[PDB]
């Protein structure tokens, strides 16, 4: 399966608005799951499909995609949203389940 | 739903390990029971997985050969073994219930995702003492 | 003990043995029917993961069997072919004489296995099972039939559909429907004949079927078209 | 008499039956057995159509507990019985004219 | 009222059926089926034989559109039923003495 | 009129035959074959069962040899047969009010 | 609709059901009967090469049958075993209760090989294979029959003779009279049982026969002693 | 020309056919009984070495059946293995709808060996062999049957005793009972079922069985404690 | 009924001899046949014996490996074959019907006897001319 | 099988009564049957089980037993009864026909 | 009804050759079909023959071993075959259709003939270039 | 098979009767069939049977036989006439075909 490419990290600065992108061909026609991880713990589900969320997320975050590129969108971005982001999709054509490199968020709390 | 997974393996190289994956409040059914890779330092890489429901598997290449996936039903539980373990091995290696989902309301989406996701089980591979 | 009903001026009367009544007028055997009607037509649950819940194996009794000379069209039969998990047959080969229902507007299909206690399926409401002509108190293998009852008075192209399934015999039994050889959907009592055609269609127009030699199976997400307010075959 | 207490009744009954020209009679030329069918369309004339979904439900019972107590495997006499039954009840025994109990006329 | 249009007649019938002394009657001591039959011959007295043989070429029609009908392997009932239908039409419903229909004298 | 002519006869007949609550008369959760029976005692009233015995140890010949002279392998009609012949013997061909052969009082 | 015939002053009427006729009187069951007929009564060609032309293969049409209580000794009978090329049986075993036609004086037992496309052998003309007290609308296996209709009503040795046959099932059948179990002669539609016995005879006397291991097969002559005049098997 | 019993007034009444009554009053079938007996009745003997007497081997006669709606409880019926001395069976499998005699206080079970010459065993004083709801002209390997005859008219524990026999269709045929797998005493006609069970507790009470691989073989005195004066089942 | 053995088998060491034994009067049935040994001035040992109803042998131990005790039932006569004969084997062979049997009347008794006794056949075992 | 024991010799004057015995484990739940020897001859059956004989032998013998002894009874021994004597029984736990040594009568008739 | 046999073959010895022969207007039935060889300045020898309703195969004592005639039903020809192809095997082969005769009438006569020849296929058998 | 014997040569003069005979076992029970074979063509059936031949041949040609001895009479021989004859039967013990050596026969028209 062809990989999903992410910037491996990104800063935020406390109360803003943050993009985190995934881009790819696994990424043409089909949606990406977002996933956050917290140091020592396993990945979380945070957004999926085109339009919707797992319970227990905040409503900071939501996403879309166009093309090959998808994106995370978290608004007005909280210190305890620092963590591990990472984009998931399928490459059908090998039928292999692809994450993308993750990206470090950085809250810039202090 | 929660999934358990067996506590931390310790061997030294050229050892192999099972590591075991329990379903709790629910049966595993027609899901995708999927393994992922968490290496100290890097991102997530996908080992493989299965469907109970067929008994079927499918591996990422670079397992190929080195990684079988199996489960019973019985027990609701699934089983990865890795063989002739390295210490490029050493990871906290996780279980995920995965759904590949379609939207059929309105406009026809496609997307996959992991639920539920287990606690990780650290496999470590050194020949020091 | 078995009633008979007589009708006259378009109403149906049952002819008591207690009261003679010499208005009935029996010229010939001609006037003397069985008819077989589907219990479908009584508003019952028709899908298969609803249905396979009205019949059970047992051991100990029996089959016996019936004629008609008539009976209803359906609209839903099944053909069962299910397997024991090390291989064994789970049904009986049907004897000679026996063939499936002669008109039938969807057929399903049903291949799996399960836990098949007894030596034949009977149905659990007393209702019998329906082949072509003859009214039976247990399922063959392989043999299309229709689900209803039989009453006693005086007086073309279809579609199949296939599913799999397994731990067919109990409670947590589970249902995928074909959509390819290896593609899958997982099936759900919400999705209707019509309703599972056109996702069958939508796959293939869109091409999401496993392009490998392993298999695939789909979730439906839970928000779908509901534009029928629990319908009637007939409105 | 009957009277429907299904959930639901389809008023509409369409039916299929078996009720023969040049050499059409003849198995070697005559249909095979998926084409030997005819069929027709009944409407729920005065409530007919319920009428009879009823007494089916009815009929099962006791055709359970026929069936059960014999040891043929495929009965084909029950309608061949009730017509003995039917007539017996009129004309076995004794028939007397002046009575209310046969179905005679002077 | 039946005249014979075939080819050519054999006006002379030579016949068989099965139509019982000391221990013969037990199947263990009687004959075996090779020797269970009996015979006769009959002449064609007023044209019967020949009458005969046409009846069976027209009943042929009628008896295969009945078997094409019936989902029994061995039909054994075809007498029992005539016997039945004889009965009704004279019986069932209800017999009038003072009309054409019903076969009772006065 | 049947009189005993066996070395011994008991007069005590102890029967079974097959002659439905709730879910009992659904194949699936009612009795099995073996708890489908019922019973009962007659005592030898006036004699009535070696008269009994007696007539079914004279019934056999007549039986065996109807058999020998059938091809069905399972015959199930000999009481239908009776029904109609029973009938046919009273209301076959025509009745006559002013004779001794109908079975009618005027 | 089926017919019932009458017998009364020694004439056939056959009885009507719109005219109900207080004459007819039926007083037992034991008055009513089933009677088998041959068709060789009515001028039928009964020789082997004539006959297999009236009776062919089809699928998809299962077979029946009727009883007798009484019928016809037959002139002649027949006993079919027929093979595709490949060693397949043709013909179906004959079930539980089929046994061949009590009286015949002469059998026709056919041994050979053919493109048998169908499933079962049915007279082409309607008529019935007739069995021990069975009539059937098809041909079993191996089981001498007589072919012939039924009408109903209210009131040893035997020769065989031996052929074999290609091409069984089509028009282009070729066919063998045997003589010994080397010897052959051709049949023709010419040669009667009688001509056929005749010349057996004439050639064991003549000492013409196989006195290897081969087969030889003698061709007939066209000049024959034609000293009947197509008379019927009662003159 | 099977006779048909009416029964009034508690008494038996053949009713003739030459002459009509009208008094006998058929209002409906359910009046109409096949009815069961067994030959144990009538003072036959019961003990098996005495009634295997009755029956025997024939061959060219067909089987034949009938049903009953009612019959008499037995004190005893048997149950026969008969095997060839080469290993073939002997008797026929039961055909699919028959089933053992529902009511036996005693099953006398037989194992062994002999010249079965016919094709079936059939009884030869005509009596019926008695299945569950069917009379029939033969015996059927495995399954119970008691002994009987069927008249027709107008209106639980049970104990396996166990044998073996060789020689069984001939007149020299030796009978054991079995007391235990290796265990046998020598059977004779004096020794009824309580006999027989007093004699199989007193065997394992006293010990005197065999006690390694091979099979003990014991003759009963012929001293007794002929206490029964030749009573009858119903004394 | 009577027993009727073989008349004097003479031979040399190393030798085997067949012991023929038939009934008369009475078919064996179910009854035992028993073969005991006399040897000069001695007195009865016992070889072996068969149940011709169900085929079955028994040897003493002395003679296991040694003696072959047979029956055809279609003639009703019974054969001992002796191998390896030696000259300590010269003796009268005797044939005998066994009786097996229980009392049931009042008391319970169990008792076994030989109730028909054959002549006797000699056997000489001897290198001798 | 266990063997029974016999005294090998007995004398009894002409016209007295003579008791051979017979010992073992076979003796213990059963009885004994007895033999009679004569020279050249097949022996012949005497007495058996608790109380009977076979016809042939003359009311001189008759016998008895208890615990493992087992006895035969010779009353008024006649010149004709010299014979060798055996005792027969079966021991069950080996199924062996067991005899015992037997004994030789010598009947003091000169 | 005609034969019709395959052209020329020559051939240096050793080799083997296949003639065919060919039914038009009829088929073989049950007619024997024989071959005859014509050497130059000779009379005619019988080869053998067959009898395709049977398949069966003759041959004259001097081809035995040599000649393997068969023939084919579905096109209604048939062919020989001869091995080991030496000089004086020059011939014109003819195929023929054979008919065994016996007369019924009056007398009873036996006889055969060949009523059906092909033209002949020349078979020319040489080392010579 | 036994073969059968044949004159190599017979000459006619034009306009005379010949007779063209055969010899041999396979004719003792059997009649012989003629063939004519002009040059470069194959055998002509000519005559068979007792007494018949195939149309097409004039009336000239005819036969008998007798004892172990066949015939061809050719009457009025003609030009056309000349050709080899041969006769063939069957030899029915070893089921052979057998032909004579035929004869060439010379038609002196010149
Ligand atoms: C003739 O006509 C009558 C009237 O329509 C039919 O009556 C039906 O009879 C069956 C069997 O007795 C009834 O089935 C039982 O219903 C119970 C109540 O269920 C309610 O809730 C469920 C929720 O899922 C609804 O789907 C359902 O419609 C009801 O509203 C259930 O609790 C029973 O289940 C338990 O027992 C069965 C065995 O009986 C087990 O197999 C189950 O696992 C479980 O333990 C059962 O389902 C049915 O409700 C009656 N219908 C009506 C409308 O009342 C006759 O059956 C019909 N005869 C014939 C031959 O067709
Ligand atoms: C009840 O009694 C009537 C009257 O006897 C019978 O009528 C016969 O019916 C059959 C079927 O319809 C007729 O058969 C057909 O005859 C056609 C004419 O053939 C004439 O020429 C031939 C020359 O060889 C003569 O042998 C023959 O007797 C006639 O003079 C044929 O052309 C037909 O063949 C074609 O169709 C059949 C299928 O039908 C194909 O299988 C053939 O290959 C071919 O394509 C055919 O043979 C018969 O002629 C009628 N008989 C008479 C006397 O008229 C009823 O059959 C009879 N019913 C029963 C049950 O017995
Ligand atoms: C309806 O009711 C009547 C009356 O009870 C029954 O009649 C019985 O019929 C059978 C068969 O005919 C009779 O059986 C024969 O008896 C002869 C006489 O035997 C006497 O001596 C013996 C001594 O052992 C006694 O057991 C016996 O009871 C008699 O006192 C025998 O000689 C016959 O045997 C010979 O023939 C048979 C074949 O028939 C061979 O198999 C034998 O090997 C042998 O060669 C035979 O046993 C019987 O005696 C009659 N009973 C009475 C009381 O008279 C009907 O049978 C009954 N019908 C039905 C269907 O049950
Ligand atoms: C699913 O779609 C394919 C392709 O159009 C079609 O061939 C198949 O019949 C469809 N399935 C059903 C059950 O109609
Ligand atoms: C229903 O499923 C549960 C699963 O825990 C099982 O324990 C129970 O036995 C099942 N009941 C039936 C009737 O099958
Ligand atoms: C043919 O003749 C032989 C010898 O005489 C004879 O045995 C055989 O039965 C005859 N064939 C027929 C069909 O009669
Ligand atoms: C009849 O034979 C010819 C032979 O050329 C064949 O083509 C034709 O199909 C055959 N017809 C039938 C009905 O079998
Ligand atoms: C068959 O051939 C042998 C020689 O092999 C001969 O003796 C015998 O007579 C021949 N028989 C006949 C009938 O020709
Ligand atoms: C014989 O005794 C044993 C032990 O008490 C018992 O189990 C067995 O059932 C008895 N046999 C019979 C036929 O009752
Ligand atoms: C009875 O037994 C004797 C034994 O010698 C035997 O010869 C005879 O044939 C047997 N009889 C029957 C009818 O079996
Ligand atoms: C069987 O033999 C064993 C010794 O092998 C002994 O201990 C046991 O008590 C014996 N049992 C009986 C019932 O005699």
């Amino acid at each position: 399966g062809s990989e999903l490419t992410q910037d491996p990290a990104v800063s935020v600065a406390l109360g803003q608005t943050v993009r985190i992108t995934c881009q790819g061909d696994s990424l043409r026609n089909y949606y990406a799951s977002w996933y956050q991880q917290k140091p020592r713990q396993a990945p979380v589900l945070v957004f999926y499909g085109k339009n919707n969320r797992p319970s227990g997320i905040p409503d900071r975050f939501s996403g879309s995609s166009s093309g090959n590129t998808a994106s995370l969108t978290i608004s007005g971005a909280q210190a305890e949203d620092e963590a591990d982001y990472y984009c998931n999709s399928r490459d059908s054509s090998s039928n292999h389940l692809v994450f993308g490199g993750g990206t470090k968020l950085t809250v810039l709390s202090q | 739903v929660q999934l358990v997974q067996s506590g931390a393996e310790v061997k030294k190289p050229g050892s192999s390990v099972k590591v075991s994956c329990k379903a709790s409040g629910a049966t595993f059914g027609s899901d995708t029971v999927t393994w992922v890779r968490q290496a100290p330092g890097q991102g997530l890489e996908w080992m493989g997985g299965i469907i109970p429901f067929f008994g079927e598997a499918n591996y990422a290449q670079r397992f190929q050969g080195r990684v079988t996936i199996t489960a019973d039903k019985s027990t609701n539980t699934a089983y990865m073994e890795l063989s002739s373990l390295r210490s490029e091995d050493t990871a906290v290696y996780f279980c995920a219930r995965q759904i590949n989902e379609m939207a059929t309301f309105g406009e026809i989406h496609y997307y996959t995702y992991m639920d539920v996701w287990g606690q990780g089980t650290l496999v470590t591979v050194s020949s020091a003492s | 003990s078995i009633p008979l009903g007589v009708i006259h001026n378009s109403t149906l009367q049952v002819s008591d043995v207690d009261k003679l009544v010499c208005r009935d007028k029996l010229s010939s055997t001609n006037q003397l029917r069985s008819v077989g009607l589907n219990l479908e037509g009584n508003g019952v649950a028709t899908d298969v993961p609803s249905v396979t819940k009205r019949w059970g194996f047992r051991s100990g009794v029996p089959p016996k069997v019936v004629n008609y000379e008539a009976g209803e069209w359906a609209e839903n039969c099944y053909n069962l072919e299910i397997k024991k998990p090390d291989g064994s047959e789970c049904l009986p080969a049907a004897p000679d004489g026996i063939r499936g229902f002669p008109r039938c507007r969807y057929v399903h299909k049903v291949s799996g296995t399960g836990p098949c206690a007894g030596d034949f399926a009977f149905h659990k409401e007393g209702a019998f099972f329906l082949y072509d002509r003859l009214a039976s108190t247990v399922i063959y293998r392989g043999t299309t039939f229709a689900e209803g009852v039989v009453a006693f008075l005086i007086l073309y192209y279809s579609t199949t559909i296939r599913y799999q399934a397994t731990g067919f015999g109990t409670n947590e039994t589970e249902y995928l429907f074909e959509v390819d050889n290896l593609t899958y959907v997982q099936l759900e009592s919400r999705f209707t004949p019509q309703f599972l055609l056109q996702l069958n269609e939508t796959i293939y127009a869109s091409g999401k079927r496993s392009n490998t030699t392993g298999k695939l199976i789909w979730k439906v997400n839970p928000e779908i078209d509901t534009t029928i307010g629990e319908w009637a075959f007939w409105e | 008499v009957i009277v429907n207490a299904q959930p639901k009744c389809n008023p509409n009954l369409h039916y299929w039956t078996t009720q023969a020209i040049g050499l059409a009679w003849i198995p070697y030329f005559g249909p095979a057995a998926e084409g030997i069918y005819t069929e027709g369309l009944m409407h729920n004339q005065d409530g007919l159509i319920c009428g009879l979904r009823q007494l089916a439900n009815e009929t099962t019972q006791a055709l359970q507990l026929f069936l059960r107590a014999t040891t043929e495997l495929r009965t084909f006499s029950i309608l061949n019985r009730k017509a003995i039954d039917f007539l017996l009840q009129r004309w076995g025994g004794t028939c007397h004219i002046l009575g209310p109990d046969c179905c005679i006329e002077p």
